[PDB]
RNA sequence: AAUAGGGUGAAGCCAGAGGAAACUCUGGUGGAGGCUCGUAGCGGUUCUGACGUGCAAAUCGAUCGUCGAAUUUGGGUAUAGG
RNA sequence: GGCCAUGGAAGUCGGAAUCCGCUAAGGAGUGUGUAACAACUCACCGGCCGAAUGAACUAGCCCUGAAAAUGGAUGGCGCUCA
RNA sequence: UAACGAGAUUCCCACUGUCCCUAUCUACUAUCUAGCGAAACCACAGCCAAGGGAACGGGCUUGGCAGAAUCAGCGGGGAAAG
RNA sequence: AUAACUGGCUUGUGGCAGUCAAGCGUUCAUAGCGACAUUGCUUUUUGAUUCUUCGAUGUCGGCUCUUCCUAUCAUACCGAAGCAGAAUUCGGUAAGCGUUGGAUUGUUCACCCACUAAUAGGGAACGUGAGCUGGGUUUAGACCGUCGUGAGACAGGUUAGUUUUACCCUACUGAUGAAUGUUAUCGCAAUAGUAAUUGAACUUAGUACGAGAGGAACCGUUCAUUCAGAUAAUUGGUUUUUGCGGCUGUCUGAUCAGGCAACGCCGCGAAGCUACCAUCUGCUGGAUUAUGGCUGAACGCCUCUAAGUCAGAAUCCAUGCUAGAACG
C-alpha cells in the first residue's frame, strides 16, 4: 500500500555519499572556462577563515522596501596574505581526459612550503628538491627545455603557489600548496608568466575586485557519528516508543529484501567537500592599512579585528577579504577562492557596494564598545591605571 | 546609521546588537544584551544596580 | 497590496490573541493562515501583516460562532528587520477586516508594527504609534 | 505482638441572652467516628517506565489505594484430593 | 434581386420547391463575402496537352487500438537484401 | 439518589516540549584497554534482477557482476529465534 | 488430505477503455456527449478455488520512511471547442516536481471546517510490530439485551486486560586496511549519484477583447511557499565554566573561609553547540517529445515526410556539484 500522505524525501540525494573529504584542504574541482582573448590572469587564491563581522550599508536595490535604506549584513573574514609562486603544471588534450604532462619548479623553496612534503621535518635531513636547485647549474637548459615542451604541448597552463602561512597567527608550520588555473592569453603567454612569476609574491588585489561574485571550497566542520534525527532532519518518533526515538521507524518495505541506498541511516556527519557559489565581495582589505574598519563615514582609525581578537583565531595582520554571509568551514581552515564560472547580470551582483561601518566589537562576550579609546571614554580612569 | 543607547543601563547599542522591547503603553525600550533586558523584565531598578 | 520580508510566526493555528479594535470583540482565536502550503504535521502560523481566519471567543454575542478575517498587527515573538533590529510587543493584537483587508471597527488601540502597517493601508489609516 | 504527626469537631457539660409559655439563640468546654490528610505498615492503579538469556521463575523506580480498624502480623492448632 | 418565411436574405439564415428556357455551358445554386446585393470561387461547360485513370472490395507484413507498480529479459549478446 | 471511587465518558480554567520542531546539558552504559567470561541458534551456507518451480530462491537456468583481513551502528531480509 | 492474512490461476462482480452510430446538442451523429448492441483491459473490490504454510510467515488501523506505477489533481510546452476576453471543457508529450492543517470516528472508508497551484488514484507479503503504539478484533474477569430448562450462545452492545530476543549472516550507513620497490606532494576522471520547487505583488493595464458587464499575456522589478547545502556576525535557547553573585537547613566555638543536602535552590552567565526562533548560497549550454513549419515527391495538383530540413517541454545528455575504481 502507498504512503497515507505525499510528503518530500528527507535530504539531497546529489551529495551522497555524506563522507569524510579525503583531504583537509577543499581541491577546485573545475576551473572557469578559458578565453584566450582575455590577459592572463589567476583563477583562484587561498586563504585562512578568520571569522565574522558586521556591516552596515546603503541598499541599490530599486522596487525594493530597503531600497537607499540601511540594512544589516552578517560577513564573513578570509585572512589573504600574498601566496608565492614555485611551480607550474601543463596538461595535455587526450581521449582519456586532462594528463599532467611535466611540472617544472622554482630554483628557491621557503622553508615553510618545504615542510610541505613532509610528515616528520624535524627528524629530518630536509634533502627535498637540492638535485632539482642543482638542475639550474651555470644554464638550466634542463628547465627551459621541459617549459618548452610545456609551451609546445600543453592546452592547459596551471600555476603551483602556496599560502605564506607563517605570517598567520597559526601555529600550523606547514604552507598549503595547490594548483591555481591560468587563464587568458596564449599557451607560450601562460607559460612566460608562469616563468617570470617565480619565487615572487602575487596579492588578491590582482586576484579579485570588490563587488565582484567569487565560489568558495572547503570542508565543513565536522561533527563526528550522528543519528537519523539530526544527520537528515527526520520527524522523531513518540516520546512513548520503545527503545528510543531518534530514529527513522521504517527502513525499507519487505521487498527488495535489502535496504535501500535512499533511507536514512545513522553515520557520520559534517566533514564534507562543498563548492559554494556567488558570494559577493564586500572588501578587499590591505595590511599596511591602518583603517581596515574605517569607511568613509566613520572615519575612526580602526582595524578589521574586533576587540581582544578573532576567537581561536587571532589578528588579521595580512591583506583580507571581506565577504558578504557566511562560507564553509570553520575557524583556521583552509579556504580556496576560485572565480564564478558565469556571468551574473542580476542586481545583487552588479551593485556597487559603498560599506557605511564595520562592526569591530568583541566576539568574546556581548562587546559594547569599538575601540580601546571608546572604552576608556566611556569608563573613565579605572584603579589598575592609577 | 545611529548609535543608541541602553534603557536599563546606558550602555552603547550599535546596529542589530541587542533587543528592542514596545511595551503596551508603546514606550520604546533598548537593551544592548540580554543580561539588562532580563532584569528589566525582573522590574528591577537600574537607580540601584550598581554598574549602570 | 504589498510584499514584506519573512518575518518569525508568532500565532500557530490554535492561538489565542487579544482584538485590538472597538468592534467589540476582545478574542482573536486563529484557525488558519493565507498562503500556508503544504507540509504533513506542520502547522500553519502567522506573523504580524498576515491575514487569518478567526472566530470571535469572547466579546458581543453576536460577534460570537463565525469565521472572518483578521490581520495581525502585532505579536510577542521577536523577529527580525533587515535593518538588523530585533524587537517584540508585550502581547499579540490583530483586528477584524474584510477579505479585502478592510476594518469592520474604526479605531484601534495600542502600537502596529511597520510591517503591518506597510501593507495595509485600512490599518496605517486607523493606527496610531506605529512601530 | 504492632500501628509518626496533623485536620474535622458527634453526644454530654458550663455560662450568658430572648420569650407569657412551649422553647430558641449565642460563646465556650468536651473529644465521637468501620471520618479525613499523611509515615511505618498492608496493598499493588498507571507509566501498558526499567528489565524482559533480569538483581529477581514476578523484581526495580516513580506514581498510587488504605493507614485505629471487616486493621496488620508471629507461633500453636484444625480442615486433605471429587 | 425566382418564391415563402423573413426588416430583407437577391443561391449561400430556416423553409420550400426541385421548374423552365436557352444553351457545348450554369446548382433556381459550392463556397468565400455580405445587413441584404454587388463582388469574387466551385460544381458545370468548354479552349490547351499526350496516356492512362477512378471507385468499391479481398489478404500478407507493418503501424494505431495497447495503462501498474524493484531494473530485466525472442534465454543473453545482438541481429534490418537478417 | 447526598456522600464516596487508582471505575467508564464529555467539556472548561490553569499548566504545559504531547505537538508546530526541534535544540542543549549531566551521570551510567554503549566505545577502547587489563583481568574474567557465558547463551540463543546452527542441513550446507550466505550479493542481486528476471524466468521457471510445491504458483514469493542463497543455491537451479539466463544475465548483472565479482579482489584479502576488518570496526562501530542499524533493524530490509534470513518467509530469523522462541 | 481442510477453513480463517499474504501469495498463485480466473475476472462472474467491481473498476477503466474502445467499435458501429439511433439520438442529445436552438440547426448539426461524433465541440462535448452518446442508447440498442458488441470488443477489450486491470487485479487497489468481492466472489470462485484450496496449490504453498497448521513440529506457527505475529492477523486491523495509525505513526515513521523509502521507492515505484499512471488510468495526471496541480505545475511545463502544446493541439481542439457550441475558445471574443476572463473562465472553462476535451485531448497530446508527460510521474521531473508537489499533492496540506484540523473537529467526530480504533477505524480503512466517510463527512464537515479551512488553507492551498492542487489538496489525484494506487503498488511494494492488503509495504512497514526483534520500528513503535495497542484504540479495534480475537482467551480467561465482569455488565446488559435477546436466545436456551440449563451448562452456555450471539458473526449484538459495554468495561479491564504482560506486545519478548540481534552480539550471527547478508544488506545499508559510515570507518580502517595487506599487497601489487618505499615514502611524500599535486593531480586526471571511468563509473555511480545529482536539486530545486511553486505562489504573490508592482509594471505591462483598466490596455488588448468587449455594446456593456467585465478583463488578459510577453520583457522587466521586488518578495514569498516547500525543499537542499552550509554558517554562528547578531538575537534567542542551552550551563559541570558548578564562572560570579544571592538564599535556606545543618556542621566546623565566632569571624574569615568552607563541608553536606543522591549536581540543595535562585539571578545572570561567556565559550561551545544550535533554530525558517537566526543568517548566507542554490549555475548555464546542447539535443529532443508533443506540436507548428520549410522545401518536396509519391499522385503533372496537393501535402511538415517519403529523401532532406527549421523552431521547440518542468523531458534527456552535458556544464556544475558529491564519491573517487581501495585490482583505473
Ligand atoms: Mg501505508
Ligand atoms: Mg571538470
Ligand atoms: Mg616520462
Ligand atoms: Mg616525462
Ligand atoms: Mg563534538
Ligand atoms: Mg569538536
Ligand atoms: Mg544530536
Ligand atoms: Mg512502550
Ligand atoms: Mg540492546
Ligand atoms: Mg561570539
Ligand atoms: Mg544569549
Ligand atoms: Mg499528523
Ligand atoms: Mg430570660
Ligand atoms: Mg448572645
Ligand atoms: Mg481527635
Ligand atoms: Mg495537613
Ligand atoms: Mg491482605
Ligand atoms: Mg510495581
Ligand atoms: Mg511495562
Ligand atoms: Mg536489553
Ligand atoms: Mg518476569
Ligand atoms: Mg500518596
Ligand atoms: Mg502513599
Ligand atoms: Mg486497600
Ligand atoms: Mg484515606
Ligand atoms: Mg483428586
Ligand atoms: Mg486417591
Ligand atoms: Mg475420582
Ligand atoms: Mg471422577
Ligand atoms: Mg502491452
Ligand atoms: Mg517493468
Ligand atoms: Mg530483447
Ligand atoms: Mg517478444
Ligand atoms: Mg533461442
Ligand atoms: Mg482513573
Ligand atoms: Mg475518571
Ligand atoms: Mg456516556
Ligand atoms: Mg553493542
Ligand atoms: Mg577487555
Ligand atoms: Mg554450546
Ligand atoms: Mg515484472
Ligand atoms: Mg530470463
Ligand atoms: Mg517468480
Ligand atoms: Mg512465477
Ligand atoms: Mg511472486
Ligand atoms: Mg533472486
Ligand atoms: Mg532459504
Ligand atoms: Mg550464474
Ligand atoms: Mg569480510
Ligand atoms: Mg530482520
Ligand atoms: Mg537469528
Ligand atoms: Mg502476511
Ligand atoms: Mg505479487
Ligand atoms: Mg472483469
Ligand atoms: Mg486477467
Ligand atoms: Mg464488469
Ligand atoms: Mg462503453
Ligand atoms: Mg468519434
Ligand atoms: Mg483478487
Ligand atoms: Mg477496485
Ligand atoms: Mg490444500
Ligand atoms: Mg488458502
Ligand atoms: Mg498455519
Ligand atoms: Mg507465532
Ligand atoms: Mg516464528
Ligand atoms: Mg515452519
Ligand atoms: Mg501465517
Ligand atoms: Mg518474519
Ligand atoms: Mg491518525
Ligand atoms: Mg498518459
Ligand atoms: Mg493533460
Ligand atoms: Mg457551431
Ligand atoms: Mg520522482
Ligand atoms: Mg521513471
Ligand atoms: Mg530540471
Ligand atoms: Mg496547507
Ligand atoms: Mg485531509
Ligand atoms: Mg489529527
Ligand atoms: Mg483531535
Ligand atoms: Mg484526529
Ligand atoms: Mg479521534
Ligand atoms: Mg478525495
Ligand atoms: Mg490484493
Ligand atoms: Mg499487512
Ligand atoms: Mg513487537
Ligand atoms: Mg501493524
Ligand atoms: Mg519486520
Ligand atoms: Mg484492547
Ligand atoms: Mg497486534
Ligand atoms: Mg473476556
Ligand atoms: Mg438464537
Ligand atoms: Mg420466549
Ligand atoms: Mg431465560
Ligand atoms: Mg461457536
Ligand atoms: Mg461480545
Ligand atoms: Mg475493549
Ligand atoms: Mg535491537
Ligand atoms: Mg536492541
Ligand atoms: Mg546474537
Ligand atoms: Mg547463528
Ligand atoms: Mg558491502
Ligand atoms: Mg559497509
Ligand atoms: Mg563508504
Ligand atoms: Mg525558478
Ligand atoms: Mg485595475
Ligand atoms: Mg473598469
Ligand atoms: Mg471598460
Ligand atoms: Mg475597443
Ligand atoms: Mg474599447
Ligand atoms: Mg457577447
Ligand atoms: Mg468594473
Ligand atoms: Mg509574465
Ligand atoms: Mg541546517
Ligand atoms: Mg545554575
Ligand atoms: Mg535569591
Ligand atoms: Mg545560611
Ligand atoms: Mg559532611
Ligand atoms: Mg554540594
Ligand atoms: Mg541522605
Ligand atoms: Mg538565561
Ligand atoms: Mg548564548
Ligand atoms: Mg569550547
Ligand atoms: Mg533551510
Ligand atoms: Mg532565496
Ligand atoms: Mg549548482
Ligand atoms: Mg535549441
Ligand atoms: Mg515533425
Ligand atoms: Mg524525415
Ligand atoms: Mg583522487
Ligand atoms: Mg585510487
Ligand atoms: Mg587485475
Ligand atoms: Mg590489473
Amino acid at each position: 500500500s502507498h504512503r497515507k500522505y505525499e510528503a518530500p524525501r528527507h535530504g539531497s540525494l546529489g551529495f551522497l555519499p555524506r563522507k569524510r573529504a579525503a583531504k583537509q584542504r577543499g581541491r577546485v574541482k573545475s576551473f572557469p572556462k578559458d578565453v584566450k582573448s582575455k590577459p592572463v590572469a589567476l583563477t583562484a587564491f587561498l586563504g585562512y577563515k578568520a571569522g565574522m563581522t558586521t556591516i552596515v550599508r546603503d541598499l541599490d536595490r530599486p522596487g525594493s522596501k530597503m531600497h537607499k535604506r540601511e540594512v544589516v549584513e552578517a560577513a564573513t573574514v578570509v585572512d589573504t596574505p600574498p601566496m608565492v609562486v614555485v611551480g607550474v603544471v601543463g596538461y595535455v588534450e587526450t581521449p582519456r581526459g586532462l594528463r599532467s604532462l611535466t611540472t617544472v619548479w622554482a630554483e628557491h623553496l621557503s622553508e615553510e612550503v618545504r615542510r610541505r612534503f613532509y610528515k616528520n621535518w624535524y627528524k629530518s635531513k630536509k634533502k627535498a628538491f637540492t638535485k632539482y636547485s642543482g638542475k639550474y647549474a651555470t644554464d638550466a637548459k634542463q628547465v627551459e627545455t621541459e617549459l618548452a615542451r610545456i609551451k609546445k604541448y600543453a592546452s592547459v597552463v596551471r600555476v603551483l603557489a602556496h599560502t605564506q602561512i607563517k605570517k598567520t597567527p597559526l601555529s600550523q608550520k606547514k604552507a598549503h600548496l595547490a594548483e591555481i588555473q591560468i587563464n587568458g592569453g596564449s599557451v607560450s603567454d601562460k607559460v612566460d608568466w608562469a616563468k617570470e612569476h617565480f619565487e615572487k609574491e602575487v596579492s588578491v588585489d590582482s586576484v579579485f575586485e570588490q563587488d565582484e561574485m567569487i565560489d568558495v571550497i572547503a570542508v565543513t566542520k565536522g561533527h563526528g557519528f550522528e543519528g537519523v534525527t539530526h544527520r537528515w532532519g527526520t520527524k522523531k518518533l513518540p516520546r512513548k516508543t520503545h527503545r528510543g526515538l531518534r530514529k527513522v521507524a521504517c527502513i525499507g518495505a519487505w521487498h527488495p529484501a535489502n535496504v535501500n541506498w535512499t533511507v536514512a541511516r545513522a553515520g557520520q556527519n559534517g566533514y564534507h567537500h562543498r563548492t559554494s557559489i556567488n558570494h559577493k565581495v564586500y572588501r578587499v582589505g590591505k595590511g599596511t592599512d591602518e583603517a581596515n574598519g574605517a569607511t568613509e563615514f566613520d572615519r575612526t582609525k580602526k582595524t578589521i579585528n574586533p576587540m581582544g581578537g578573532f576567537v581561536r583565531y587571532g589578528n588579521v595582520n595580512n591583506d583580507f577579504v571581506l565577504l558578504k554571509g557566511s562560507i564553509p568551514g570553520v575557524k583556521k581552515r583552509v579556504v580556496t577562492l576560485r572565480k564564478s564560472l558565469y556571468v551574473d547580470t542580476s542586481r545583487r551582483a552588479v551593485e556597487k557596494v559603498n560599506l557605511k561601518w564595520i562592526d569591530t566589537a568583541s566576539r568574546f562576550g556581548k562587546g559594547r564598545f569599538q575601540t580601546p579609546a571608546e572604552k576608556h571614554a566611556f569608563m573613565g580612569t579605572l584603579k589598575k591605571d592609577l | 546609521m545611529k548609535i543608541e543607547v541602553d534603557s536599563f543601563s546606558g550602555s552603547k547599542i550599535y546596529p542589530g546588537r541587542g533587543t528592542l522591547f514596545v511595551r503596551g503603553d508603546s514606550k520604546i525600550f533598548r537593551f544592548q544584551s540580554s543580561k539588562s533586558a532580563s532584569l528589566f523584565q525582573q522590574r528591577k531598578n537600574p537607580r540601584r544596580i550598581s554598574w549602570t | 497590496s504589498g510584499n514584506k520580508f519573512r518575518m518569525s510566526l508568532a500565532l500557530p493555528v490554535g492561538a489565542v490573541m487579544n482584538c485590538a479594535d472597538n468592534s467589540g470583540a476582545r478574542n482573536l482565536y486563529v484557525l488558519a493562515v493565507k498562503g500556508t502550503g503544504a507540509r504533513l504535521n506542520r502547522l500553519p502560523a502567522a506573523a504580524a501583516g498576515d491575514m487569518v481566519m478567526a472566530t470571535v471567543k469572547k466579546g458581543k454575542p453576536e460577534l460570537r460562532k463565525k469565521v472572518m478575517p483578521a490581520i495581525v498587527i502585532r505579536q510577542s515573538k521577536p523577529w527580525r528587520r533587515r535593518d538588523g533590529v530585533y524587537l517584540y510587543f508585550e502581547d499579540n493584537a490583530g483586528v477584524i477586516v474584510n477579505p479585502k483587508g478592510e476594518m469592520k471597527g474604526s479605531a484601534i488601540t495600542g502600537p502596529v508594527a511597520k510591517e503591518c502597517a506597510d501593507l495595509w493601508p485600512r490599518i496605517a489609516s486607523n493606527s496610531g504609534v506605529v512601530v
